[PDB]
């Protein structure tokens, strides 16, 4: 993407790094910033038995497809609604990881201005 | 497999098949003794063609100290009938 | 695979199988019949150029120049017939080319199979025996004088006799033996 | 977990009997690429039945059939592990195998080993199933190894052409 | 069967079933059908086995050793005396070495049962295997293909011998 | 039985491609005297053009014919 | 050049005797001399050989001999979701929360 | 695991561009889909590596069949370039090789 | 040519259906694994299409 | 089986089966690929909108002013 | 037996009439015989025969040993089993063995370069890292329940 | 252009100019190399067909090889300053080598061992 040809082949102190995501503090500009939210309780993941990667924000939309699915069958193409509301949710979680990514970019760009001023 | 075995006549009428085809020979006066160089006034690159043709019709190659030497019809016929076990 | 080499390949011989070889790779980067009859004609036109020349030491070196010209334009894969050296079927029926005197060990149970194959065969097997000593005596008289000699091997003279050394030749297995 | 257990077991058995019978004097009286084609389609139809149990509940089994050796602390047992992986590869594999062996009758028709061709294969097809269903590394290595064996069989079926033995 | 106490396994939980779909299920039907065709007259095979067992019992028994005298309490070179031990020492080594399998096979049979949970569910059967394999390795560990009660004798007295020491010196 | 062959006089070369090539070899003195050995691959049954779109092509007619049967249930069932 | 016309004449005698070896090659009629139910039914007597007996020796085996000794045969657990009725018990796993709904 | 697949898909894929035998021209299409796999291991997709083992086995079995079918037919040849015009005389045999061609290469919704 | 046997034909067919059919009937069947990334730009999402019809 | 008779240079006599049944498996392709790209062409052209990042405003992303 | 010692192996030939005598022992011309350096390691009077396989026979010719390509009764390569068909090949390549070992070597030398390259310039998303609940799966992920977590916390964004 | 020979990719017959020499010197060598190969070929060739062997041919070359490689090797070996330096080093050389390698490598692993930083974890096996 542009992002990759901006930290390189460019300068870099106001470009991302993608390991060190998020670098500044979590309340810079939010005043009371509230914790996410987890719809489903750690003995739900459990017994539903999600595996590590799947438990995360979206699991409990996760938790009605593989309940359907069992449901369901032999019908295995009933589950399309089911399905669309777990890739819905994950997509909108992928957006937030894409605010944060494009938060942190404003951030440095805003500490190369302010820094500049200072001397 | 599902081709079937080769005759003597059928060698035969496909030899010379391939060299009625050869502008350079007047089919009229071929037979299957009909001797490249003398009766029919061929030199010897064209029978390096000749018997490149015929690999081609029978899809098998003849070693150049064997084809050197097939300088009629015939030599061409008994040679496929030798290579291929052909008796009858 | 019929007839042994000679000592030294003449000219002539040298220059024909350059021919050979350089249409069979000519096809080989054609492809096409009709793309590979135009290259054909001009490839046997350069062969023409010089068919007449008288020189030798030119023609020698001619000959020369244009192996270093194959080996340059040299097809890297070129096609090989299925059952030729390098072929994809080249020996694969091998396993199956059993020698006849296998059947010298055949049980009399298995023999009672085919009665009248092996009274034939029997039949083969009587005149080879008494076609022998004569064999051996016609390439003994048959010898040249001088030392000089080739792998080519004389026909029978006579009447009722076999050419000699036939039997390798005559009983080898099919070419595609089963 | 009896109906289960029993098929994955079963189909073992199915593919073994092609070569039992191949060691019997029954083997000339009866069509045995036939036999094998339909020994190997029966032991894919038996296969989706597991199949269909794991579409389902999506259960994974670790079966011990057998006892092989004792090495004080380290007990070696013959072990299945019938999870996705091995439940899935079962059943393309014996139903692209069901494609070639009935190819191979065919194809190799006039091959006067068409019996022994047909018997390398179901071996193949055996180390194969061995080496994607073992629970232990050992017995992994024993199919690892299987195929390795009939493969170098089989690339060398043509056994008088030097460019096959290479 | 078995002892539920050496081999413990969790108690069953399986749901209802709920089926929403109208299709039948066939796995459903066709264990149905297994139950009757194959179920059913192996089980009928196996209880007239188990009726001729019963009209022919015979019973076998457990055999007990009594412990004789430790290694430490035999005097050197007293071969009778170091016999009876080492061959004592033998016969626990062996128990010892099927104490592991147990201890194995129960962490095996958790890590299967747990499958995605078996990094959390499994921390007793990984615990126990942990202490269990440090108590072994006390024991027996670096003893040799010559093995016996004689050089883990030893091997006990080096290692208390350097545990003193470093008490001492707390 | 015994295979007869067709008539040879038939192979020329008369509107196939390799009339082309007759008529380039021509422009510097040559001409092939094997162009009729390859004739039968250029005429008759073997006459013609395969374009790649109709080798990937082949069967989306009635492919797209059965698609709209199907779609008109779709839309009547529903 | 071609065959010298002793190379000839050799190649004749042996053509001679090779096509009358291949000749020989054919069997008579007799030879070899040999010492001496509808469809899906032979679909039906194959799965009962292979197919149903087998199956009773496996499944006596498998219930028998492996169901009878721990850990021989060890099942992952069952997914168990919110709203479910656990047969061994009889208990009924809570609902979930409300997230609340969310439209594409 | 991702550098090793990828040089190997890649390196496979070039040497299949001008080879002539019909078989080793799959068998190198064999090595870049294995490439392939690999890649997808080195990405920690162990799942997508095992559904990719389980759909290249159908068409590429079939790719194989195919040329064996005109390989028996053609007397035992493998060079393509003796070949050609295979769509008209063998239509079958022409289908499923260009069904199989299709998957492949990643057509919509083949497997 | 002879391309009619059955025992080559039906063979063929029965993986032609399979690779037209087993890919979708299988990816609807297996229990989720893996959480694909289904948001990208629109040349991420077609690149696999376009290099295939560029190649 | 049904000895077709070999030809010399000519092309061959199709028996029906070929045709109809290599006919049939190109159809079924193409019924397969149309009828799936007419309900599902989203997991072709995608279905998700991606988001253009720089048309976030800095309330959203909480960035204080300078 | 059959081979007396003058039918076997001997010693290096030090006399023209000894370099005869072997020569005929072989079955070749003097002109052609020639034995291996005298550095007394075994080899004697063996001919030194020229380094190529058999894979370079003419594959045409009936040969007497027909896999070996050799004729009965010549002299057999020291290394003959090493030059056997399926082994040691040493026949002419239509390019250069240096060309090859260039380009080869060059092609690998590049791409595993350039992988390195890669590796400092990689590829990646315009994306912050994936967020997991519950102190990043702590307890699941097999965290001692006892000890309590460094707390991991999440913002909506 | 031109190729360069490499002992494992030898000089084409094509571009030797020893195949396109015709000075009567080389012919006559060509011929009487023919006549050796005639001799043995006709030899060969009396034992194969002739209908009385009971036997397989004895194969004078062959058992001159093996006898070449096997018995003729000591008898024919002299002790030279290359042959010592050779046989010393191949014999000992990787002796030395492996020595160091697994005396180093044990060595290390004995010192963590004493001192407690050898992670034995579950190694009851060995
Ligand atoms: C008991 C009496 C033995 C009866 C023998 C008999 O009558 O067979 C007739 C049968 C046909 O007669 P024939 O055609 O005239 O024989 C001519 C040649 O021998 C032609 O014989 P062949 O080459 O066609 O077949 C012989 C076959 C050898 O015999 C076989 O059939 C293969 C058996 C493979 C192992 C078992 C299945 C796996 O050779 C192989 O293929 C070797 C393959 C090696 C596979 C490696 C896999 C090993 C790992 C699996 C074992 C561990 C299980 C782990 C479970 C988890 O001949 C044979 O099978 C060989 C007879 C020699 C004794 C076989 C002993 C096998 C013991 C099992
Ligand atoms: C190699 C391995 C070989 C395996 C061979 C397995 C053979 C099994 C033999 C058991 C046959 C039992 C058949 C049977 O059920 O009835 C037996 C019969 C018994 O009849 P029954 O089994 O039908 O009895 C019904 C159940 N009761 C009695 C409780 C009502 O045996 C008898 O002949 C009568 C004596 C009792
Ligand atoms: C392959 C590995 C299994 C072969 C051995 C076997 O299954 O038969 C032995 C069986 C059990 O007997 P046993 O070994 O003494 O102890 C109980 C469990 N091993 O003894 C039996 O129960 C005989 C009946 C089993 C027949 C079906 C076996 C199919 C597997
Ligand atoms: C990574 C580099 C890969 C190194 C592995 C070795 C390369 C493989 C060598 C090989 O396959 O030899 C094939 C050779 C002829 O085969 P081919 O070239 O295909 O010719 C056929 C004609 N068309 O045929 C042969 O000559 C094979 C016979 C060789 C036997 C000697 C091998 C001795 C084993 C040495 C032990 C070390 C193993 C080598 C690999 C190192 C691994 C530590
Ligand atoms: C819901 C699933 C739907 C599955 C759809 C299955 C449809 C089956 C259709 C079978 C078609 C058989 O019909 C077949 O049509 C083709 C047209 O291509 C004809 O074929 C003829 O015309 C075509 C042009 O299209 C030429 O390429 C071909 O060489 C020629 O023979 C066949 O002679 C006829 O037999
Ligand atoms: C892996 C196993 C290792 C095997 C050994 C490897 C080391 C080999 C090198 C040994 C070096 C000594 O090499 C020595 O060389 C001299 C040189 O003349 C030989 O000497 C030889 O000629 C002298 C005359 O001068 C004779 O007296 C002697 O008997 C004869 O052998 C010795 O016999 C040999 O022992
Ligand atoms: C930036 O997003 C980095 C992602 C890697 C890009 C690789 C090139 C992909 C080719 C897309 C086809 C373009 C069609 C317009």
């Amino acid at each position: 993407g542009a992002h990759l040809t901006r930290r390189y082949l460019w300068d870099a102190s106001v470009e991302p790094d993608p390991e060190k995501i998020p670098s500044f503090p979590p309340d810079l500009g939010f005043p009371e910033r509230k914790e996410r939210v987890m719809v489903a309780t750690q003995q739900e993941m459990m017994d539903a038995q999600l595996t590590l990667q799947q438990r995360d924000y979206c699991a409990h939309y996760l938790i009605r497809l593989l309940k359907c699915k069992r449901d369901s069958f032999p019908n295995f193409l009933a589950c399309k609604h089911e399905q669309h509301d777990w890739d819905y949710c994950e997509h909108l979680d992928y957006v937030k990881r894409m605010k944060e990514f494009e938060r942190e970019r404003r951030l440095l760009q805003r500490k190369k201005r302010r820094a500049l001023k200072e001397a | 497999s599902d081709a079937p075995p080769l005759t003597l006549d059928g060698i035969k009428d496909r030899v010379l098949y391939v060299l009625k085809l050869y502008d350079k020979i007047d089919p009229e006066k071929l037979s299957v003794n009909s001797h490249f160089m003398k009766d029919l006034g061929l030199d010897s690159l064209d029978q390096v063609e000749i018997i490149m043709a015929m690999e081609d019709e029978f899809g098998f190659e003849i070693p150049d100290i064997d084809a050197e030497k097939l300088m009629c019809p015939q030599e061409i016929v008994d040679y496929i009938a030798d290579k291929k076990d052909v008796y009858e | 695979a019929f007839c042994a080499p000679p000592a030294y390949l003449t000219h002539q011989q040298k220059v024909l199988r350059l021919y050979k070889r350089a249409l069979r790779h000519l096809e080989s980067w054609c492809i096409h019949r009709d793309k590979y009859r135009y290259f054909a004609c001009l490839m046997r036109a350069r062969f023409e150029e010089h068919k007449n020349e008288k020189d030798m030491m030119r023609a020698t070196q001619l000959l020369r120049e244009a192996e270093e010209e194959f080996w340059q334009n040299q097809h890297p894969q070129p096609y090989i017939f299925p059952d030729s050296p390098g072929g994809t079927s080249f020996e694969r029926y091998e396993c199956y080319k059993v020698p006849e005197w296998c059947l010298d060990y055949w049980h009399p149970s298995e023999k009672a199979m085919y009665p009248d194959y092996f009274s034939k065969r029997e039949q083969w097997k009587k005149l080879r025996m008494e076609s022998w000593d004569r064999e051996v005596k016609q390439l003994q008289e048959e010898t040249s004088p001088d030392g000089i000699m080739t792998e080519a091997l004389p026909p029978a003279r006579r009447e009722g006799d076999l050419p000699p050394l036939w039997w390798h030749i005559v009983t080898r297995p099919r070419e595609r033996p089963t | 977990m009896n109906i289960f257990t029993t098929s994955i077991l079963l189909i073992f058995i199915l593919l073994l009997s092609p070569i039992l019978i191949s060691m019997s004097n029954l083997i000339k009286h009866i069509n045995f690429p036939l036999y094998t084609t339909t020994s190997i389609k029966f032991s894919f139809i038996i296969s989706l039945l597991p199949l269909l149990m794991f579409f389902h509940n999506n259960m994974e089994y670790m079966i011990t059939t057998w006892h092989w050796v004792t090495m004080n602390s380290m007990e070696l047992k013959m072990s299945f592990k019938t999870d996705f992986f091995s439940i899935l590869f079962t059943s393309v594999a014996l139903f692209v195998t069901w494609s070639i062996m009935q190819f191979s009758s065919w194809y190799m028709h006039s091959d006067p080993n068409i019996n022994r061709f047909i018997k390398y294969l179901t071996l193949f097809l055996i180390t194969m199933l061995i080496l994607t269903s073992a629970n232990n590394m050992f017995q992994l290595f024993i199919g690892w190894e299987g195929v390795g064996i009939m493969s170098f069989l089989l690339i060398g079926w043509w056994y008088g052409r030097t460019d096959a033995n290479t | 069967s078995w002892d539920k106490d050496v081999y413990p396994e969790p108690p069953s939980r399986t749901p209802a079933p709920s089926p929403q779909t109208s299709l039948p299920n066939p796995i459903t039907y066709l264990t149905k059908a297994y139950d009757l065709v194959v179920d059913w007259p192996v089980t009928l095979v196996r209880e007239f086995i188990e009726r001729q067992h019963a009209k022919n019992r015979t019973y076998y028994y457990h055999r007990q050793y009594r412990r004789v005298p430790d290694i430490t309490e035999c005097k050197e070179g007293d071969v009778l005396c170091i016999y009876e031990a080492e061959m004592q020492w033998r016969r626990d080594f062996k128990v010892d070495q099927e104490i592991m399998n147990i201890i194995q096979e129960r962490l095996k049979a958790c890590q299967q049962r747990e499958g995605e949970n078996y990094q959390q569910n499994c921390a007793k059967e990984l615990e126990q295997f942990t202490k269990v394999t440090k108590a072994y390795q006390d024991r027996y560990l670096d003893l040799g293909a010559y093995y016996s009660a004689r050089k883990c004798l030893a091997k006990q007295k080096q290692r208390m011998l350097e545990e003193r020491k470093a008490a001492r010196q707390e | 039985g015994k295979m007869e062959l067709p008539d040879y006089r038939q192979w020329k070369i008369e509107g196939t491609p390799l009339e082309t090539v007759q008529k380039k070899l021509a422009a510097r003195g040559l001409r092939d005297p094997w162009a009729r050995n390859e004739a039968w691959r250029y005429m008759g049954g073997f006459a013609g053009n395969i374009t790649f779109p109709s080798v990937i092509l082949k069967g989306f007619k009635w492919g797209f014919a059965a698609f709209v049967v199907a779609l008109g249930a779709e839309y009547f069932l529903d | 050049s071609g065959y010298t016309p002793d190379e000839k004449l050799r190649l004749q005698q042996l053509r001679e005797l090779r096509r009358r070896w291949l000749k020989d090659q054919e069997l008579s009629p007799r030879e070899p001399v040999l010492p001496p139910v509808f469809k899906a039914y032979r679909s039906s007597l194959f799965a009962v050989s292979h197919v149903l007996i087998p199956m009773w020796f496996v499944h006596y085996y498998v219930k028998y001999h492996m169901a009878t000794k721990p850990y021989t045969i060890v099942s992952s657990k069952p997914r168990i979701f919110p709203g479910d009725t656990i047969l061994e018990t009889g208990e009924v796993i809570p609902p979930m929360r409300d997230f609340p709904d969310q439209h594409h | 695991m991702l550098c090793l697949g990828a040089l190997t898909t890649l390196f496979t894929a070039i040497c299949a561009l001008t080879q002539n035998d019909i078989k080793k021209i799959i068998a190198f299409s064999t090595s870049s889909q294995l490439g392939l796999m690999m890649v997808t291991l080195g990405m920690n997709q162990p799942h997508l590596a095992f559904l990719h083992i389980c759909t290249h086995a159908f068409f590429k079995a079939m790719l194989f069949m195919c040329s064996g079918s005109i390989i028996h037919s053609l007397a035992d040849e493998q060079d393509i370039r003796k070949m050609g015009n295979i769509t008209k005389i063998m239509p079958f045999t022409s289908s499923c090789l260009v069904i199989g061609s299709l998957a492949l290469t990643g057509m919509p919704f083949l497997t | 040519i002879n391309e009619n046997d059955p025992d080559l034909m039906n063979p063929i067919k029965r993986l032609a259906f399979g690779s037209i059919f087993a890919g979708f009937v299988i990816s609807y069947n297996i229990p989720p694994t893996s959480i694909p990334v289904l948001t990208m730009p629109w040349f991420l999402k077609t690149t696999a299409l376009i290099i295939s019809v560029l190649g | 089986g049904v000895h077709i008779q070999p030809r010399y240079r000519e092309f061959p006599q199709l028996t029906r089966s070929q045709v109809i049944q290599g006919e049939f498996l190109s159809s079924l392709m193409w019924f397969w690929i149309l009828w799936r790209f007419w309900h599902d062409s989203d997991a072709v052209l995608g279905h998700f909108s991606y988001p253009d990042p720089s048309q976030w405003t800095d309330e959203e992303l909480g960035i204080p002013p300078d | 037996f059959h081979m007396t010692k003058d039918m076997l192996p001997g010693s290096y030939p030090r006399t023209p009439e000894e370099r005869a005598a072997a020569a005929k022992k072989y079955n070749m011309r003097v002109e052609d015989y020639e034995p291996y350096p005298d550095d007394g390691m075994g080899y004697g009077d063996y001919p030194m025969l020229p380094n190529r396989s058999q894979h370079e026979r003419d594959p045409w010719y009936q040969w007497d040993h027909s896999e070996l390509r050799m004729n009965w009764g010549e002299p057999i390569h020291w290394d003959l089993d090493m030059y056997i068909r399926n082994r040691v090949d040493t026949s002419p390549t239509p390019v250069s063995w240096d060309v090859m070992c260039k380009h080869l070597f060059g092609f690998v030398a590049f791409m595993v370069f350039m992988f390195w390259v890669g590796h400092v310039f990689p590829s990646y998303q315009p994306v912050g890292p994936k967020q997991y609940p519950y102190n990043n799966l702590y307890l699941e992920r097999g965290g001692d329940p006892t000890k309590e977590p460094e707390p991991v916390v999440h913002y909506d964004i | 252009s031109k190729y360069k020979p490499a002992p494992l990719a030898t000089l084409p017959s094509t571009l030797d100019p020893a195949e396109y020499d015709v000075s009567p010197e080389t012919r006559r060598a060509q011929v009487e190399r023919l006549s050796i190969r005639a001799r043995l070929k006709r030899e060969y060739l009396l034992q194969y067909n002739d209908p009385k062997r009971v036997s397989h041919i004895e194969d004078p070359a062959l058992i001159r090889w093996t006898y070449a490689r096997s018995a003729n090797i000591y008898p024919n070996f002299r002790p030279t300053p290359k042959n010592s330096l050779l046989g010393a080093v191949a014999g000992f050389g990787p002796l030395i080598f492996w020595y160091y390698v697994f005396k180093t490598d044990r060595d290390r692993k004995e010192r963590l061992i004493q001192e407690g930083k050898l992670d034995r974890k579950f190694n009851i096996s060995y």
